[PDB]
């Protein structure tokens, strides 16, 4: 009952940081190998790179 | 006898809970300062009164 516990909670977690490698990943995209127009997107201000 | 599960549980909600402030402030709280309209409404017909 304690490692189901432990891996439902690793599989949740994992789920959050998944969720946040595909946004780092979506910026390194559009904010660094590019220009996003999309605004407080990448950084406060207009973006330049 | 059953060991960290009552902590775990607890600090599992007060997780959750303590999150739904940075939902309420990263939607709204985006802007620097409380911009307010001036009193008299000439926005060139449109009426968001």
């Amino acid at each position: 009952q304690s490692l189901q516990t432990y891996v439902t909670q690793q599989l949740i977690r994992a789920a959050e940081i998944r969720a946040s490698a595909n946004l780092a990943a979506t910026k390194m995209s559009e904010c660094v190998l590019g220009q996003s127009k999309r605004v407080d997107f990448c950084g406060k201000g207009y973006h330049l790179m | 006898q059953y060991g960290s599960f009552c902590t775990q549980l607890n600090r599992a909600l007060t997780g959750i809970a303590v999150e739904q402030d940075k939902n309420t402030q990263e939607v709204f709280a985006q802007v620097k300062q409380i911009y307010k309209t001036p009193p008299i409404k000439d926005f060139g017909g449109f009426n968001f009164s």
